[PDB]
């Protein structure tokens, strides 16, 4: 049991565009949100 | 590499990565996955002239090293022979052998 | 073939988590997101229950779209 419960959070960490990245609805929830956010941000940076 | 999480073994077997029969049988006609092992290894490296001038014991020399990705594979986990051949040729040409 | 095809489509929809609205004939297995890893599960379940013959090649390799899988299932 922790003594602190604070922190700054990403409230849209579970949002992803599976169809764009050739994923499947059953595969997507199994991918760490870190990987999904990395994909999204990398694509945005490359396009920018 | 020390294995202590059963979940990792379960997830590797769920992905059909591990053989359910025995050890890794490479070049065998009945290869059906690999076996999980443990090992810790540490090496000491140094540029050759600095080792020679230091009277250090030398037992091998690294001539070259390279890395790439098999991003053209049919699947993410599946290998790609073309990328491996390009990597080998690149290292060989760079090393001068 | 009709009953086998319906059961196979149900199996594919379960494993893919799709609708069967967009898992149509034109659908391409690559866009769906079926890897060889998932095609192995599809074929294993298929052989275990339906008793159909899909060994050593999965589906995504030989069957690019649902057309090819349905054709294979028809046994033409």
């Amino acid at each position: 049991v922790s003594g602190t419960g604070f922190g700054c959070w990403l409230h849209e960490a579970g949002e992803f565009d599976a169809a764009y990245f050739n994923m499947s609805p059953r595969e997507a929830p199994q991918v760490d949100p870190a990987q999904r956010l990395a994909l999204l941000t990398a694509t945005e940076a490359l396009e920018q | 590499n020390v294995l202590t999480n059963p979940d990792m073994t379960a997830g590797l077997d769920a992905g059909h990565f591990l053989s359910r029969s025995g050890n890794c049988k490479t070049f065998d006609d009945e290869a059906d996955g690999y076996c999980r092992g443990e090992a810790v290894v540490t090496l000491i490296l140094k540029r050759l002239p600095d080792a020679q001038a230091d009277k250090d014991p030398i037992q091998a020399s690294i001539l070259g090293i390279a890395t790439n990705h098999s991003a053209e594979a049919a699947s993410i986990t599946r290998p790609h022979a073309g990328a491996q051949q390009d990597l080998f040729q690149q290292v060989l040409t760079e090393t001068g052998l | 073939i009709g009953t086998v095809w319906r059961d196979a489509l149900k199996i594919l929809s379960e494993e893919s988590g799709l609708t069967d609205e967009e898992l149509t004939d034109d659908t391409s297995f690559a866009d769906v997101g079926v890897d060889s890893l998932m095609s192995l599960v599809i074929t294993s379940r298929l052989r275990d229950e339906l008793d159909i013959d899909f060994p050593d090649r999965a589906l995504f390799e030989e069957c690019q779209t649902i057309f090819d899988l349905r054709k294979r299932f028809s046994g033409s």
